[PDB]
């Protein structure tokens, strides 16, 4: 359930990061057992790269991808995957382009507490059209809700099975809310550019992100509601929700602008109140999906595969989504593991 | 390992036309898919595997025809209704059987 405020509510007035990549495969590789072959591409910034998946030395036809979402610090992340059936001759590559890249980089294959989230990304295309405009929605690490401007439905589409229940009403109110969102930041895109002299041909990316956590026993603890430009933080709402914090000139402007207007105010509403709310509706309505813990099957290169959340404590490579709800993770150097499903 | 032998490049008016070309050595069991970028990054022009399937990149589709000769192991790039903003090295590149990337040296391409 997204925020729902006017038009001019949150209206402005006024660093590239190189991707990591890893290729593995949801379940452990077995000859002739059907499988999926992913390769995760995180903390890079900006959004646009290219993925491809390579079969024994040319690409793979289909191949689908996640929904661009980011971290906390606005780098982003994507699973490519797709189905696959390996044998004992076939190898396999994930290759990536990116603005930070001099060539493509090749990877081969070496065979209580919740929180309800939305990320917004807007990405100005000048000439090619209106800005690229991805929404996603969060429960703790499950994605189920999603919106895509180049995709073909215009509507906000389901994307975990609890969330599929929900009737017209619903669907029409969060297609008809993230549309809202969606001309926010078009009109952002187009007003940053000129508080900051830059020139009509660039691309540049604004980035919402806003949420609320509960404890064990589904009271709030804290909100968040931030806004990037470029990577690079602009303007955000303070823990206590009443008050924010402007990175420079630009941002002070649209920070006395809402202080004047009360726009905390209603943030805070929603925070404390809406957004508490339907993250209850949803831990229920999902609860054999949402409230399951899966113990990490364990197995110097410590191992944890399969569990979720995906909290966990074990160099050290980056907690990966295996593409079916689960989690993976290893270290390399005794070796100690913490997760909240294992006694 | 792998050598790349490039050739087609050079001077061309607007609405002319090239054709590029790129001989792979070795044995012809040593390379699948061939094809072209351009130039900090390079982008995808076009790539095709050993079985002809094609690639391009979008801002030559229509225009650009990437071709393969398999009894030779060498591909062709044909560049029709050039711009100037298709000025840029080509570096012709190549994919082993076991996805191992080799680069050639590139042919500048400039259009008046």
């Amino acid at each position: 359930y997204m925020l729902d405020l006017q038009p001019e509510t949150t209206d402005l007035y006024c660093i590239q990061r190189t991707p990591k990549i890893q290729v593995y495969s949801r379940h452990p590789a077995e000859n002739g057992k059907s499988n999926f072959l992913n390769c995760y591409v995180s903390g890079f910034h900006p959004s646009d790269i290219e993925v491809d998946l390579l079969k024994n030395g040319e690409r793979i036809e289909k191949v689908e991808h996640s929904d661009l979402s980011f971290s906390k610090d606005w780098s982003f992340y994507l699973l490519y995957y797709t189905e696959f059936t390996p044998t004992e001759k076939d190898e396999y590559a994930c290759r990536v382009n990116h603005v930070t890249l001099s060539q493509p980089k090749i990877v081969k294959w070496d065979r209580g507490s919740h929180s309800m989230r939305y990320f917004f990304t807007s990405v100005s295309r000048p000439g090619r059209g209106e800005p690229r405009f991805i929404a996603v929605g969060y429960v703790d690490d499950t994605q189920f809700v999603r919106f895509d401007s180049d995709a073909a439905s215009q509507r906000m589409e389901p994307r975990a099975p609890w969330i599929e229940q929900e009737g017209p009403e619903y669907w029409d109110g969060e297609t008809r809310k993230v549309k809202a969102h969606s001309q926010t930041l078009r009109v952002d895109l187009g007003t940053l550019r000129g508080c900051y002299n830059q020139s009509e041909a660039g691309s540049h990316t604004v980035q919402r992100m806003y949420g609320c956590d509960v404890g064990s026993d589904w009271r709030f603890l804290r909100g968040y509601h931030q806004y990037a430009y470029d990577g690079k933080d602009y303007i955000a709402l303070k823990e206590d929700l009443r008050s924010w914090t402007a990175a420079d000139m630009a941002a002070q402007t649209t920070k006395h602008k809402w202080e004047a207007a009360h726009v905390a105010e209603q943030l805070r509403a929603y925070l404390e109140g809406t957004c508490v709310e339907w993250l209850r509706r949803y831990l229920e309505n999902g609860k054999e999906t949402l409230q399951r813990t899966d113990a990490p099957k364990t197995h110097l290169r410590c191992w944890a595969l399969s569990f979720y959340p995906a909290e966990i404590t074990l160099e050290l490579v980056e907690t990966r989504p295996a593409g079916d709800g689960t989690f993976q993770k290893w270290a390399a150097v005794t070796c100690h593991v913490q997760h909240e499903g294992l006694p | 390992e792998v050598k790349l032998v490039e050739s087609g490049g050079g001077l061309v008016q607007p609405g002319g036309s090239l054709r590029l070309s790129c001989a792979a050595s070795g044995s012809i069991f040593s390379i699948n898919t061939m094809g072209w970028y351009r130039q900090k990054q390079r982008d995808l022009v076009a790539d095709i595997s050993s079985g002809g399937s094609t690639k391009y990149g979008d801002s030559v589709k229509g225009r650009f025809t990437i071709s393969r000769d398999n009894t030779k192991n060498t591909v062709y790039l044909q560049m029709n209704s050039l711009k100037p903003e298709d000025t840029a090295v080509y570096y012709c590149y190549g994919l082993s059987y076991s996805n191992d990337d080799y680069w050639g040296q590139g042919t500048q391409v400039t259009v008046s």
